[PDB]
């Protein structure tokens, strides 16, 4: 199909432009909500080997504040990605200065690839998701609270009125679907504020292990 | 007293005599009032009331003259065009003689706001009267400016000088910011402005009047060589075009190819079927209509459009960098190149009246565009060889010197200056301090002084905060001011405008010593322009400022 | 019609020497990091 394809690249492109606001990006407010038959007036209504292919729609954004780091976003035209296709993203992230970068593989990765990931994470940082992981903001879903990223500053004023450790918060883990969307690492407490029925509402805190 | 009309002047007559005559008053009102014979029967209740008779009379002649604005309305907007234009012109001929009463004045402006066609008659008697042509809608206005073009010169100038000065003071900006600079806005937000908004309105569906603009616009840039028309003539258009105008779009031969530039500003970035489709804009233009070429030129003569393409092609190279291709082998960088040409061209175009294509010189293309992939290179390199482990480093020093035939580029090729120019802009926006101090020396001396333009000076104002903890050091601070900002300065103003604004902005990290001679060698003098004292005046307090938070 | 010379200028020739250069030595620095990997 052809117009399946259309839909479905303009919400991972919309879930995308969700993602990078979200994180704190600057990200165009007719970008961040742009209508499917804009997308296809602005891209050309046929992936099916066509005008909005892969890679003509690498959205590259900045930061809201220190607009330095960037994390132009991949898409990949194969669906199994590999170690000799990402080399050439490397290749791209090193011809610029930005060590952040988003890919969105088709099907799954190849975990020699999965692990080569992992093996320039101290260089530069390359997160992955796979199309139905995009294809829903999962943000917007009625189970999931408001999870807020918090500086370093505020998790020391937070240890330091509670008077308690990094050891002793609940925590999260790092391959969480929320915590893969916010793209924290290890060691970054993020505050939730969900509403309950017997307080109104609940702030609770959740460091990342 | 006019037709049929008893005092305004034995009014004044009635206000000043005052003796006697009650009997003649009377008759005088009884002839002269509401000639109703069922009000004389409803008079003697008003009478019964108290208040003197006028705020009742004036109230129902103020709703009767809004009534009659509705139906008059309503009669432009329902039947038959033949009908209501002939009723509408009925009307107007029975109520003309009451222009000048400020109390049915409007119903006679509405009137001939709906009318296709105002006959000439009144037509010229309402433009002998100053309010009268004031008070008029614009609807009016544009069947009067259709046959007088020096009226309507006169009611454009104006709203050109302002958006030239808004342009030019939107580029001399306090704040410097990359993310916020000339280029920023996008081209819907644009087109909002209170310049173009207002002539469009008054422009509206009238060709004529919208050719007279272009010839204004064309006259102009010829005479004051100001790009910002060319600007406001792609603006213009596309203003035209948001509002669906299909009377001036349709016959506007650079329609197409405005909006496939505007979608091309717009994602900053000329991608190969964008540009297919501007080339075929282009070659699609026929013999006999070679003019429209000194037009599309015009167009692509906008900075934006400039901005744009520019970037385009520093993109270009940088990925055939990549691809390991040579310039002359990519048919997209050859085609951005010709439609910078055009923009470029347009002046000499539009002056010689011969409407032919530039020349793309091949030196340009054989020659300089390599050499800038060979800084791209020298620069990859340079940052790969630092990553290295000790035990495999090198002294390898970054390459400073920049080639004579650069320079000589550079300075007698236009279309090679402005390229080197944003390659400039684009490392200075990478922050790569190496780039910027080998390429400066050579932007002292460029074609036309390029490198000293209002444009390029913000821009790279702008980049230049991004290197804001570089100027520390007094070696990068000398390089830039003395060796560029200094060497123009006392010839031009607007780079001192532009040295003291940056100067302005980064004065907390310019090492003190080279901060107090930069104040000492940026003082204005007698000849110095207003701006520049101001600018000098904003630099003392802040340096104040700072002194005081020791 | 644009008139492409058939022929790479010096200037053209001399870049080319350098980008050949510079391949060569990227080549030899990816063999030194899969080395060092």
């Amino acid at each position: 199909d052809d117009e399946e394809e259309t839909y479905r690249l303009w919400k991972i492109r919309k879930t995308i432009m969700q993602l990078c606001h979200d994180r704190g990006y600057l990200v165009t407010q007719d970008e961040l909500d742009q209508t499917l038959e804009e997308f296809k007036a602005q891209f050309g209504d046929k992936p099916s080997e066509g005008r909005p292919r892969r890679t003509d729609l690498t959205v590259l954004v900045a930061h809201n504040d220190d607009p330095t780091d960037q994390m132009f976003v991949f898409f990949p035209e194969e669906p199994k990605v590999g170690i000799k296709t990402i080399k050439v993203y490397c290749q791209r992230m090193q011809e610029e200065n930005i060590t952040r970068a988003l890919i969105v593989v088709q099907q799954g990765m190849t975990p020699s690839a999965k692990q080569s990931l992992v093996d320039m994470a101290p260089k530069y940082i390359l997160e992955q998701f796979l199309q139905q992981e995009l294809l829903i903001n999962i943000t917007e879903h009625e189970l999931v609270p408001e999870h807020v990223v918090m500086t370093k500053e505020e998790v020391t004023e937070l240890l330091a009125r509670y008077k308690l450790r990094e050891n002793q918060l609940p925590r999260i883990q790092a391959g969480d679907p929320v915590a893969r969307y916010f793209g924290i690492k290890r060691g970054q407490v993020v505050k939730i504020i969900r509403p309950s029925e017997t307080a109104g509402r609940y702030i609770t805190y959740r460091l990342v292990q | 007293q006019d037709l049929g009309v008893a005092n305004g002047e034995d009014l004044k007559e009635t206000l000043t005599n005052c003796t006697e005559p009650l009997k003649a008053i009377e008759q005088f009102q009884t002839e002269n009032g509401v000639l109703l014979p069922s009000l004389q029967s409803a008079l003697p209740f008003l009478d019964l009331h108290g208040t003197p008779r006028l705020e009742f009379h004036q109230s129902v002649f103020d709703e009767l003259r809004d009534k009659l604005l509705e139906r008059v309305s309503a009669i432009a907007s329902e039947g038959k065009a033949e009908e209501r234009y002939k009723k509408l012109e009925d009307l107007l001929e029975k109520s003309f003689s009451l222009v000048k009463m400020p109390s049915l004045q409007p119903v006679v402006m509405c009137v001939m706001k709906h009318l296709p066609k105002v006959p000439e008659k009144k037509l010229k008697l309402v433009m002998a009267d100053k309010e009268l042509y004031r008070a008029c809608a614009v609807e009016v206005k544009r069947q009067i400016w259709q046959d007088n073009q020096a009226l309507f010169g006169d009611e454009v100038s104006p709203l050109l000088k302002q958006y030239i000065l808004e342009k030019e003071s939107a580029l001399f900006s306090t704040e410097l910011s990359v993310l916020h600079n000339f280029f920023s806005p996008s081209p819907k937000t644009r087109r909002q402005g209170e310049v173009v908004q207002r002539l469009t309105r008054m422009v509206g569906k009238n060709v004529k009047l919208y050719d007279m603009v272009l010839q204004f616009l064309r006259t102009l840039f010829l005479r004051t060589r100001n790009v910002h028309y060319c600007t406001l003539r792609a603006e213009l258009l596309m203003s035209l075009h948001d509002l669906d105008v299909g009377e001036i779009c349709t016959v506007d031969p650079c329609h197409k190819f405005t909006w496939c530039l505007d979608a091309c500003i717009r994602e900053r970035f000329v991608d190969s079927k964008r540009a297919r489709e501007l080339q075929g804009f282009l070659d699609g233009v026929k013999k006999g209509q070679e003019q429209v070429l000194g037009d599309l030129s015009m167009i692509l003569c906008d900075p934006f459009a400039i901005n744009t393409l520019a970037l385009s092609t520093v993109r270009h190279l940088q990925e055939l960098v990549g691809q390991e291709t040579l310039p002359r082998d990519s048919p997209d960088l050859l085609l951005l190149l010709r439609l910078l040409a055009l923009g470029q061209g347009a002046w000499d175009m539009i002056d010689s009246q011969v409407f032919k294509e530039p020349k793309m010189e091949v030196e340009l293309i054989t020659r300089f565009l390599p050499m800038l992939m060979s800084f791209l290179v020298d620069d990859y390199t340079f940052n790969v060889d630092q990553k290295l482990p000790a035990e495999e480093k090198a002294p390898v020093s970054y390459p400073n010197t920049l080639p004579e035939s650069f320079t000589k580029f550079l300075q007698e090729q236009r279309m090679a200056c402005e390229v080197g120019l944003y390659y400039v802009l684009h490392i200075t926006k990478q922050r790569n301090k190496n780039a910027l101090l080998r390429l400066l020396p050579g932007l002292v001396e460029t074609f036309g002084d390029l490198a000293f333009g209002d444009i390029f000076l913000h821009l790279l104002t702008g980049n230049l905060a991004l290197l804001a903890d570089e100027f520390a050091l007094e070696d990068f601070c000398s390089s830039l001011f003395d060796g560029f900002f200094l060497t123009a300065s006392p010839r031009k103003e607007n780079v001192h405008r532009h040295a003291l604004r940056l100067l302005i902005h980064l004065h907390p990290r310019v090492a003190p010593s080279k901060l107090e001679a930069l104040q000492k060698a940026l003082e204005p003098t007698g000849q110095s322009g207003e701006a520049v004292k101001e600018l000098y005046s904003q630099l003392g307090e802040k340096l104040e400022q700072l002194d005081h938070r020791k | 019609m644009l008139v492409i010379p058939p022929g790479l200028s010096e200037e053209e020739e001399a870049l080319q020497k350098k980008f050949n250069k510079l391949k060569k030595k990227k080549k030899a620095l990816l063999a030194l990091k899969k080395q060092s990997s």
